[PDB]
């Protein structure tokens, strides 16, 4: 293994800059079926550990495969049951370690009848003058830590390390939308009839997915339509209308049927 | 002097109807200015008549640009002019250049003329008119022939902040129509960027085309450019790849630096009071915002007497407008102004489906249920292809609204439209069956529905082998039907499913439950819970679980243990306060298993307080009440009970009972036979009136409600199998 002998190598913002890693990732890497894959994902901790937004933002690119292989391995033959507190450790990380504070999201909605960076509301007449103007709502926030992860907030911390990707958009590699959609095009509809017709190969078991997971996937998914990765990205929100119309979660295919709708 | 300031006046105005009359008042003196303004008249006059096209081939000869030719190279050849407008006259003679075909020598004039050195400031508008549509027919001339693009910068750029400065200009004079040209310098620009790949100065150049004070002839190329702008901010950028638009760009960016600044500019909004978006996602909000006002402006609304093809642009461009307010509001949850959102543009659909169904999902979204209801039935009567539909009506008729017989009657319409949608359509038609049984007032009718649903759930169990829902909710159905191991064997399919669901497991220990398998189950629970720690009802069954073959401390443990999981994750909404009553009254029955009254009084005192004419909590304190030896109390309190609910089984059993204590076998008699008509599943029902039989002397019966009772017994759950909720 040429990654093996890199690991070997490695154990000062110089030490981030690399291709050689991706290939020799493809060509060592690419066979899940090696249980060593686990501490380097803690060096990939490592280069999750410091504020250094490089490390992250191209050595982050590989934890989807984890995810499906480690995942829907673990989560459903041997597994030992490690990097899902990795991934939450991330989550804490992501939760509580920029200051010292949890993270408290919240925006505050515009209105017609304030006065803004883009119109006037006063010359126009009394359609706009009056509604709950200047005001603030919450989105995500407060949101507690966890120890280790169980099943009840799976797809919720799941769900917000899904969030990290709702912030970090252009800054992906397409290739991270190739196999974060590709991956995420099989989750959804993986113990179905559909899965049939997709012939995506691999365990044949039905996912618990939630609600929020698919909507903040569905913006990752309308990421990547616009990124050449249009049929995949195309079949992948068929798929997620699909789930959405036999499990009856209302949003999901709200904001996938808004898609369709949106297409040229 | 004066009269300078009259044409002056009609020359600001871009007044072309009067001019033939000006120069044919003007006098005396030998001027060349009705050349150039008989000449402009007749380009404008042509403009006026026929505009210009986009891909147009290289005209000429045309006698009119002959006309043309005669009033430039007139007022060019004799010279009585400014010398300023004789440089308009050689724009307009690069117009006619560019116009022709003519390439080289084009760019020869608008090298030699200069407009950069033109100044901006205190600049009559007739002026930034003929001289903006030299910015966009120079950038043109520099385009038409093979750094360039610093140039499409400099002619492009300028071409948009000084047409900005000739709209906010005519706005500002008018007060005191679009051209080719202006969509050229304004379009041309940004496009091209992102043809270059120019990501930043793109959504640089939207930003200065936006924060530009609104002219109304602009409103069009406002909320075009707020679509695409809102486009682009929702598909390719981020928060982190995001900047204010009071902000810079970053220089090294996945998605060029800036050579001059101009003298002047168009109207920027800033100040105090301003919004200022501090992230992609508020920002396409007020874009869209603003993007649903002007939608409504432009709006048709279809009146369609003979109107048509005019109309479905107004409509496609909303929808992909408010497609837009889906992911927006959807990426962040905030579904109830969404369903206001769409609300707003309900006024376009007539018998537009896209817009009805995407607003049934958003009030769907957003809890608001019997609306949704409402609209969904419009959505059958537009498209009744779709089973989603009637399928979700069917939803929202069995949960909270809980109207049975309306959703009797979508899934009715669902049955009558693959099979993995039918299969939801027996088990919504299942579910409501049994929602009906539940509900039903007879013996017989109940069981008439009991059958319905079961065979309903037969039908949705055959149609489907991998549904978790018909495998379980027919089990379910199942153990309502006391059937034990035949549930159990669906249980094993519906964990065979999937072996990490709270009410599967759930319904596996209550079953391991009523065949008496104690540890068992109690491990079922011990798995369930060490995996669904905060899960309620689990920890329910937790508590009878312990009460069976544990004993009363640790039940005691595991109730305080939901204390701290209540005082967790709670400090609000209605049914945590029955679940904490649901904690006080088990521990209640946790003292009244030992016999210790008055801890039992304080925990259904407290439960008391929560919901004092609750059923459960009069009967705890009837319980208690036959603690203490007081068999009138308890007598009064179990008819406090059966006024609350005269369907409640528990205040009939134990009151009846009292009834054959106290020797009016009469009314034990009747309530016992009532009892029996109500719920004749629970046992102690038939061991009462088996025991007023004992009281009358009719044996033969008698033993036949004791045997009733044994088998009933034999069939009896640890909590009754309705706890495991019916819900799609």
């Amino acid at each position: 293994g040429v990654v093996e002998e890199w690991l070997s190598e490695f154990k000062l913002p110089n030490y981030a800059t690399k291709s050689s890693l991706v290939s020799s990732l493809y060509k060592v890497i690419q066979e899940p079926q090696s249980e060593l894959l686990e501490p380097v994902c803690h060096q990939l901790f490592e280069f999750y550990r410091s504020g250094e937004e490089q490390l992250l933002q191209f050595t982050l690119q590989f934890l989807p495969e984890l995810i499906w292989c480690y995942l829907a391995v673990s989560a459903s033959v041997h597994s030992s049951g490690c990097i899902e507190a990795l991934l939450l450790g991330v989550y804490n990380l992501e939760i509580v370690d920029k200051q010292g504070h949890t993270k408290v999201l919240s925006f505050t909605i515009p209105s017609l009848s304030k006065p803004s960076v883009y119109h006037e509301p006063s010359s126009i007449g009394s359609m706009a003058l009056t509604q709950h103007g200047l005001s603030k709502v919450v989105y995500s926030g407060p949101h507690p830590q966890r120890e280790m992860l169980t099943a009840q907030n799976r797809f919720e911390v799941l769900t917000f390390l899904l969030l990290c990707y709702n912030a970090a958009l252009t800054y992906m590699p397409s290739v991270s939308l190739q196999s974060l959609c590709q991956i995420c095009s099989r989750i959804c509809v993986c113990g179905y009839p559909r899965q049939h017709v997709r012939k995506y190969k691999g365990i044949s078991s039905r996912i618990p997915v939630s609600s929020g997971f698919m909507v903040q996937m569905l913006t990752g998914i309308y990421f990547a339509f616009y990124n050449g990765e249009w049929d995949l990205a195309q079949k992948a929100l068929d798929d997620i209308i699909y789930r959405a119309q036999l499990e009856l979660y209302p949003e999901p295919l709200l904001v996938a049927n808004a898609i369709k709708a949106s297409l040229p | 002097s004066r009269l300078e300031t009259e044409i002056e006046r009609c020359r600001s105005e871009c007044q072309w109807e009067r001019i033939p009359e000006l120069v044919k008042q003007l006098l005396i003196a030998n001027d060349d200015m009705a050349e150039l303004l008989l000449g402009e008249s007749k380009l404008e006059q042509y403009l006026k008549e026929h505009p210009l096209r986009q891909g147009a081939s290289p005209r000429g000869p045309k006698p009119q640009l002959t006309e043309v030719r005669k009033h430039l190279t007139a007022a060019l050849d004799r010279g009585n002019l400014k010398s300023e407008f004789l440089q308009e006259s050689n724009l307009i003679m690069a117009k006619l250049n560019y116009v022709e075909g003519d390439y080289k020598e084009a760019l020869n004039i608008y090298a030699r003329v200069g407009l950069d050195d033109l100044p901006l400031t205190a600049v009559p508008p007739y002026r930034l008119r003929v001289i903006a549509e030299a910015y966009a027919t120079k950038g043109l001339c520099l385009e038409k022939l093979p750094d360039r693009e610093q140039d499409v910068i400099t002619c492009y750029e300028k071409a948009g902040d000084i047409a900005l400065l000739y709209l906010q200009e005519i706005e500002r004079v008018i007060l005191s129509e679009l051209g080719f040209f202006l969509e050229t310098g304004l379009q041309r620009a940004h496009v091209l960027y992102f043809k270059n790949g120019n990501l930043t100065r793109g959504v640089g150049r939207f930003r200065e085309l936006l924060r530009a004070v609104e002219t109304r002839t602009t409103q069009n190329l406002r909320m075009t450019i707020a679509r695409q702008l809102a486009e682009i901010l929702l598909r390719g950028m981020c928060e982190q790849s995001y900047w204010n638009p009071l902000e810079d760009p970053p220089c090294q960016s996945p998605l060029n630096t800036k050579t001059y600044t101009l003298t002047r500019r168009a109207r920027v909004y800033s100040g105090e009071n301003i919004f200022c978006p501090q992230e992609n996602t508020e920002e396409a909000l007020l874009l869209l915002l603003i993007s649903e006002s002007m939608a409504n402006r432009d709006a048709v609304l279809s009146r369609i007497p003979e109107h048509k093809s005019d109309r479905l642009i107004s409509l496609q461009s909303a929808s992909v407008v408010y497609d837009l307010l889906t992911i927006a509001l959807g990426r962040r949850g905030q579904y109830e102004m969404l369903s206001e959102c769409l609300e707003r543009a309900m006024k376009f659909a007539f018998e537009e489906f896209h817009l009805w169904y995407q607003f049934a999902l958003s009030l769907m979204a957003a809890g608001k249920s019997a609306r949704a209801v409402k609209v969904l039935k419009e959505c059958i009567r537009l498209k009744p292809d779709d089973a989603t539909i009637p399928l979700l009506a069917a939803k929202l008729c069995m949960g909270s609204l809980h109207w049975l017989e309306e959703a009797e009657k979508f899934a009715k319409t669902v049955v009558d439209v693959t099979s993995e949608f039918k299969a939801k359509g027996y088990l919504a038609l299942g579910l409501t069956y049994s929602l009906q049984a539940t509900d039903a007032s007879l013996r017989g009718m109940q069981e008439v529905l009991q059958r319905k649903a079961l065979l309903a759930f037969q039908r949705a169990h055959s149609l489907s082998p991998t549904d978790h829902q018909a495998a379980f909710y027919l089990a379910l159905q199942l153990a309502i039907s006391r059937q034990i191991p035949e549930a159990l064997g669906y249980v094993r399919q519906a964990l065979q499913l999937q072996g990490d669901d709270a009410n599967s497991l759930h319904l596996l220990a209550l079953l391991l439950s009523a065949q008496k398998h104690y540890h068992d189950a109690l491990n079922i629970i011990d798995m369930a819970l060490s995996e669904y720690p905060e899960n309620f009802i689990l920890l329910f069954s937790k508590v009878k679980l312990q009460s069976l073959c544990r004993g009363p401390d640790e039940a005691l443990l595991t109730c305080k243990h939901m204390l701290q999981i209540w005082k967790s994750c709670y400090n609000g909404p209605l049914h945590p306060w029955m679940t904490l009553a649901q904690i006080w009254l088990h521990a209640a029955e946790v003292y009244i298993g030992i016999g210790k009254p008055a801890e039992a009084t304080a925990c259904t005192q407290e439960a008391a307080n929560l919901f004092p004419m609750s059923h459960n909590v009069l009967y705890m304190r009837g319980q208690i009440a036959e603690l203490r030896g007081s068999m009138d109390e308890a007598r009064r309190w179990y008819e406090e009970a059966l006024a609350i609910s005269p369907t409640h089984v528990k205040s009939m059993q134990r009151l009846a009972l009292i009834l054959h204590q106290l020797g009016r076998y009469s009314l034990a008699e009747k309530i016992l036979r009532d009892a029996v008509q109500v719920n004749s599943t629970a046992h102690e029902v038939w061991n009462g009136l088996g025991e007023v039989l004992q009281a009358q002397g009719n044996d033969a019966a008698a033993t036949e409600c004791f045997l009733t009772a044994l088998e009933l017994e034999a069939s009896s759950p640890a909590v009754p199998f309705t706890i495991i909720p019916r819900v799609l």
